[PDB]
């Protein structure tokens, strides 16, 4: 969370919370209600939005899924569709808890090391992010996409 | 029953280097007592710090690499682990302040332990100080962190055990009694 | 280390599904208590070496503890004893705004009783000051914040002990 | 009996991604014992010395 | 240090004779196979990617280990497990070069069992992991060099377990 | 003791204790007779030494002795004269000693933290630690007692 | 570390009282000591070398220890053994000169039994070895000075024991 | 020992040793160079298992060394600490043994009647026994942990 | 070189070498002239294997020779002809050199970082090395094809 | 550091052309003195000790240097005066079997003058010892080592300058 974030830099510190790390605390207070909605769009949505992004993804970049790709063939790319949503459901973690430590310790942390491991191609990732993000934006309110485009934003910018 | 990230995923620590002068440049000095000398609460140098090294480092005369060796050789680091504890124990405790992890082998506490016989604890601290592992892992101009290796063999176990065992005993006069209401 | 909402994303991490109506309400529970936290948490910085001081003299001061050969009968053993209640409180104050005991955990519990063993400083006369400190911090933060804070404080001292 | 010794190393072997600069080039005081290893230290690593110089007074 | 020429060595050193003929005999085996022994590990350094991959694809992957909550679910948890099994061959090939099996209980399996215990590591997943890559470099190695490979492998195996 | 300082500094060197070492050690040896009257005189003014010390304390410091002060009150003032007396004590001990380390290590060590937690007023102790040292001046021989002077500044000092 | 001196305010401190008359006649007593081990460390720190070779000589030299597999037979382990011994030696001076046994207690004690069994090193024959130093060491010192060196040196042993 | 328990129920049946009951004793004493191992790492150690046993027996039970105690006073806390070190030395001999009627023979059979008439709390002993078992986990290597672990278990078991 | 790294483990010990390691440097003063030989027909030729490794490449990872792969028109291919040459001569200065140390003071550090941010795929870098290594191993005898294969798949290695 | 390969590799690497015939030819000439060069650097590691006392005596035999106030008449000065001289010749060996002296002027000349310049001891006299060392080296080398050496030397000469 933005509190768990504000507390490891204090305890770096070896002082008591902040006075405006505490007012960020309270801002994300004031805001759960507001995150968890946007949360619950894109959880409502899951299915369709992911499906709409692999087929841009696939569109951007047709090797991904073409013969000697890295996603050729259905199973593959029913694997491929997996990771996306791995990040999909990553980035509805991260928009509760307002920050981007949820999704740092997870998908953002050697990232790179494992997906060179098994060879899909990290590029073609980060543009899958990107096209999720456009169709979030799609399908939240305009001040939600915003908020859900600055989370997913971080997550391309990992990829990169 | 599935293990949550928090498996092992916490033991890094936040670096601290320098840079321009500001007072932030206090906040680096007090990591280097933090470390260097076993401060427990982080918050509390106490008394016998060494304010003409701060006064270097402030000025830029002295880099952080130097002002740790001015702070192990001094009196204030012997007190406090070299004369109290046994030298087998000074050798960890070196490893553990000044590279942040535990002794990997005894191989190395032979190396250091026939310094800390003839040379004398100056010798090993300078020795430390001036250890390649230092130079990249530690850095050159950045505070000294805990670090745990992967690489070395059973370094990782080794180093958080170390860790785990915060410091025993004290510099002791007027020792306590055993009751107390 | 991690929080009431980093605890619930670790749990639905687990479980490998996306937000639940469960998950919802339980998020929503810390979301409703951090007005009340945050209110305690400056209460508790502005008033943190007064409850300390008030702590001691509940629990230890004016004892045989304070009288010579109890280790705390030096200058320097006192401010020790001092600087290691600072810390615990330090540390309880974080973790009460956090809502988990992972903070206290891995970092104000970890070795502290062999430690505390190996040096000879009697746990059971922490525990009794660490729950001198709790009375004094739920009288300063209110009723209400002192419920989440005995929580908190309560995590460490059965560790100590 | 002190030296101020400034020498610039490149990072060749590690391309660090954190901020290296003042690593690369840095004016430090080193013991004239601590000298005598320094400089075979640098030399070592292959930086360049840009100047040696003596703070105390006698040579 | 141990090496199969130096522990030969050593070990007529502990007695303080001079080379035996069995001493030489044992020596001129490892003169004898070591040509073998240097173009498999050649061969193992050049595929060394590609079989961690197979042996993971084989093994550790498309199961509940890389599924939510199994020790591999998040990026960290993989980077680390395919580093573990490309230390795992990297020592192993040393070893291997070296002909003794001294060198990987010196560094390789010194705290390895304690340590993946304490942290969760599954034990029996990683043993299976090797033997895949034991299968892996077999293949890439070939059946006489492969052979000798496998037997250093298995005694890593046999230190996990 | 001395000696035991010097020790500390030859095993920091890894050499056996220096001859020179070895000739301070003896000088105190002879010195340690006449600290030794030195010290039994302390020991018969233990305690008015305290209370005559005490009195001009309280005179510099009235504010303490008030209502209000950290020393408020009969059982509050005899805590205040107490812990005079355990300085004078532990000064008595150091005076013997030869080295103002083991005064050091039995407090003035993080007494300032004490202070702070206590609410004693570090001023005012200082001030009484110099009284107690001109009250020692008159109560004792000039030749011990500027050593003894030596001992309580050492004292003063870290106060202050 | 502590010294004979500071053993007596250490008792007194635990008292709570000033140092008694008798206490300080006690302190005397320890003063009158220091000057002739002062003189006696003085001449056994310039004949240290020799005490050494000769104790080795008279344990070490001519050995099984010695002898290839023995434990003692490398340049290494004989280096070892040559320091080992110098320390032992050095902190025993520094002990009698002291005239406190703490010091010995709390440097070279701490675990030098449990340092001794992980290295495999005889500690029979390290106490074997120590006896002899004591032996040279009270000739060299003299008989007054032996006593207290050599009860040092005794109380070494008998903790390895 | 595991081969005069095994002769003892033979006995009693009137049979010779069963083909299985000899497999059993040839193990043992096969094996028998891992409890002589075992046995000597504690032998080696036993003043910091009874030390630091014992020291944390007191902080967890402080009642035992408080006044109007049992253990009050160094000659009872040294007697206190002879007793745990005599039930060290029985644990290493019944791993020697490699059974547990040595130690019932010579120090479990009457323990509550000889320690209430001393005075000794039996809990107590058991807690002090505890500890030593605790400390034996480090020193111990896991496999071998295990091992003179169930010595320890029938020790406490039989005191409480 | 052999002697380079020979030289970098005295500059630490600054000790004479070894014997075992001047025979090394006697083994590559005897094998000099094999080194050169061998060259002589790499860069002989050299222009022959680059433009058949080129077919190679493309027919194993057409991808990169398709319409949105980073060699996709003459220019473009002709660069990645260029790139493929530099690797080539690049292994025959360290093939003379005897050692994969010039190769890789060359390039191959840092070259994951550059040919990434460039957007070429490392992957297909890579094969086309494979490829350049075959035809090595056609147009060149066993034994300096040893040699020769020995470091291309050091190259390959780094390029991983 | 460079090597005669290396140094010849980076020329080319500059000019980006293929590997030329007379770089070849420069190679070659490497390639066939390097055999005389290995057996001459042997000799000369042998006699390493020997060469550097020859040397030292011949430059400071009864000098005023070793006079008092003569800036090496000091049992550390003395000392350091060896030093140096020492690590002078066998970086001079390394770099003389070697080939190229790059590496030895990057790792010993680098910064040197410098130093020597705030000492203040004589880059002159130190020359002479030098010339001295080569000539000693010279000798027991032999005519054909001698050359090798005596371009090392004057590499160090320069560097003096
Ligand atoms: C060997 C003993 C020693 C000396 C002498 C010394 C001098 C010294 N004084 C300094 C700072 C300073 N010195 C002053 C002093 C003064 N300002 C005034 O208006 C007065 C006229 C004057 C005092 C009489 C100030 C204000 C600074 C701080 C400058 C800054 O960083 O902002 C600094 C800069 C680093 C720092 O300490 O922050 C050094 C190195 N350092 C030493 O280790
Ligand atoms: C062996 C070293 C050592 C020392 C010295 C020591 C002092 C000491 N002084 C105390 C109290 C105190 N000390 C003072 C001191 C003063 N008030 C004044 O007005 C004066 C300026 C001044 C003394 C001249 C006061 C007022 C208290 C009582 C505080 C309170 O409870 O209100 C207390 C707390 C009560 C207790 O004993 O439980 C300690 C521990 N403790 C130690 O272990
Ligand atoms: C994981 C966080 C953490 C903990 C818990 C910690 C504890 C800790 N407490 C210590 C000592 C100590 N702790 C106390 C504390 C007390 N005195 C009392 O009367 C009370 C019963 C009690 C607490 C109120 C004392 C007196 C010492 C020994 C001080 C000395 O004599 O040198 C020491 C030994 C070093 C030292 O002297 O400071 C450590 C490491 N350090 C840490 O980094
Ligand atoms: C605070 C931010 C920051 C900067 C700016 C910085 C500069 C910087 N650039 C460096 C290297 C370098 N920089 C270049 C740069 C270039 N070569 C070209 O042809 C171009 C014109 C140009 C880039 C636009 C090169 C070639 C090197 C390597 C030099 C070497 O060691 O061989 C180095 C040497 C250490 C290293 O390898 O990183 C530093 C310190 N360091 C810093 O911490
Ligand atoms: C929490 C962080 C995390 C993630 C995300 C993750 C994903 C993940 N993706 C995988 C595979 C894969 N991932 C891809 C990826 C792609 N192929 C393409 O064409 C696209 C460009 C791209 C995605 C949009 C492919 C093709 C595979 C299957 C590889 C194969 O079997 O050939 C695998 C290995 C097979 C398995 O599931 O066992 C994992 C573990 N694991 C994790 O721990
Ligand atoms: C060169 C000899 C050597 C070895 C082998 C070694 C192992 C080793 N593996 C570790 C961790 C680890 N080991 C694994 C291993 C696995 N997880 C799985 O699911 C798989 C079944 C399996 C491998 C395929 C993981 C996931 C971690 C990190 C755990 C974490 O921090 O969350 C660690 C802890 C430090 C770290 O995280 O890097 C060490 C020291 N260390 C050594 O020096
Ligand atoms: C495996 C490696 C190793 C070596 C080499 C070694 C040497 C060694 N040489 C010894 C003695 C000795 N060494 C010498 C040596 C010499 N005297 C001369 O005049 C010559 C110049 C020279 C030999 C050529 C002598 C004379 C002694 C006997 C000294 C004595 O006891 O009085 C001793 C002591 C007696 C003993 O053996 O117990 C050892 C241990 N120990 C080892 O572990
Ligand atoms: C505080 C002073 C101090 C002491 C006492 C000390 C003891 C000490 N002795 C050691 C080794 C050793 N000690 C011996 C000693 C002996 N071998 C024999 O046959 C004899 C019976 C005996 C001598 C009387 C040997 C052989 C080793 C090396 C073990 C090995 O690697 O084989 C080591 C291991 C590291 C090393 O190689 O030095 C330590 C730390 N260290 C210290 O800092
Ligand atoms: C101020 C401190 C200081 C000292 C002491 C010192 C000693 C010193 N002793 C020397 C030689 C020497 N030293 C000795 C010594 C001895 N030969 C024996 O048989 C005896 C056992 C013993 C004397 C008691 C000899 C024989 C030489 C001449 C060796 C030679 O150069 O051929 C030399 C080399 C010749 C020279 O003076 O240039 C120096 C410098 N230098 C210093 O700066
Ligand atoms: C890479 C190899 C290398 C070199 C070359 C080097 C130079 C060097 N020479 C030094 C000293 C020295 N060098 C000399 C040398 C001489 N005095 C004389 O009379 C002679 C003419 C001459 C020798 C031929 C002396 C006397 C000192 C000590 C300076 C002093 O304190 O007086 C020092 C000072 C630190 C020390 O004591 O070592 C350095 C750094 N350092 C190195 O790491």
């Amino acid at each position: 969370s933005v509190v768990t974030k504000s507390i490891v830099n204090a305890d770096a510190e070896a002082r008591y919370l902040s006075p405006g790390e505490l007012d960020r605390i309270k801002n994300f207070v004031s805001t759960g209600e507001r995150r968890l909605r946007i949360a619950q769009t894109l959880t409502e949505n899951r299915e369709r939005i992911v499906k709409q992004a692999g087929d841009q993804l696939f569109q951007k970049r047709p090797d991904v899924v073409s013969p000697g790709g890295n996603a050729y063939g259905e199973e593959m790319t029913a694997t491929c569709l997996r990771d996306l949503d791995y990040y999909l459901r990553l980035v509805t973690y991260g928009i509760v808890a307002g920050d981007v430590t949820p999704i740092e310790e997870i998908g953002l942390v050697g990232v790179r090391e494992m997906y060179n491991s098994l060879g899909t191609p990290i590029p073609a990732v980060a543009e899958g992010i990107r096209a999720m993000k456009n169709v979030a934006c799609s399908l939240l309110s305009a001040e939600d996409a915003a908020e859900a485009g600055s989370y997913f934003d971080f997550v391309i910018g990992a990829m990169q | 029953v599935g293990v949550g990230t928090t498996r092992r995923r916490p033991a890094r620590i936040f670096r601290m280097t320098v840079g321009a002068p500001s007072a932030e440049v206090e906040l680096v000095i007090n990591a280097i007592y933090c470390q260097v000398m076993d401060v427990f609460s982080g918050q509390v140098p106490s008394q016998f710090r060494r304010p003409d090294l701060e006064s270097r480092l402030r000025n830029g005369e002295i880099t952080v690499r130097e002002f740790v060796r001015t702070l192990a050789s001094s009196e204030i680091y012997r007190n406090r682990f070299y004369t109290p504890y046994p030298n087998t124990k000074v050798i960890e405790f070196l490893f553990r302040h000044l590279l942040g992890r535990a002794p990997a082998t005894q191989a190395e506490i032979r190396q250091y332990n026939k310094i800390l016989a003839d040379q004398g604890l100056k010798t090993a601290v300078e020795t430390m100080v001036n250890s390649p592992e230092y130079s990249r892992y530690f850095g050159e101009d950045v505070v000294p962190y805990k670090r745990f290796p992967t690489l070395p063999a059973g370094n990782y176990i080794g180093s958080v055990k170390a860790d785990a065992d915060l410091v025993k005993q004290s510099w002791s006069s007027l020792s306590p009694s055993l009751v107390g209401i | 280390m991690q929080d009431a909402i980093t605890a619930v994303i670790n749990a639905s991490d687990v479980q490998g599904k996306y937000l639940d109506t469960a998950a919802m309400e339980k998020l929503k529970a810390y979301f409703a208590t951090g007005e009340l936290r945050v209110r305690a948490a400056s209460v508790i910085s502005a008033n943190a070496a007064n409850i300390v001081k008030e702590a001691v003299a509940k629990s230890l001061l004016y004892s045989d503890i304070t009288r010579p050969g109890g280790n705390m009968y030096t200058t320097r053993r006192y401010a020790a004893c001092i600087r290691d209640l600072d810390y615990y409180l330090r540390y309880a104050t974080y973790a009460m705004l956090a809502g988990d005991p992972s903070i206290l955990d891995e970092r104000v519990l970890n070795g502290l009783k062999e430690t505390y063993n190996s040096l000879g400083v009697p746990i059971a006369a922490t525990v009794q000051a660490i729950q001198a400190m709790k009375e004094v911090t739920a009288s300063l933060v209110g009723a209400d914040a002192g419920k989440e804070m005995g929580i908190y404080f309560d995590y460490i001292c059965s560790g100590l002990s | 009996r002190m030296f101020k010794i400034t020498a610039c190393v490149p990072s060749q072997t590690r391309i660090r991604t954190q901020r290296e600069l003042q690593n690369t080039y840095f004016t430090k005081l080193v013991p004239y014992e601590n000298w005598f290893r320094e400089q075979q230290r640098i030399q070592k690593m292959g930086g360049k010395i840009v100047k040696v110089e003596l703070f105390t007074g006698k040579p």
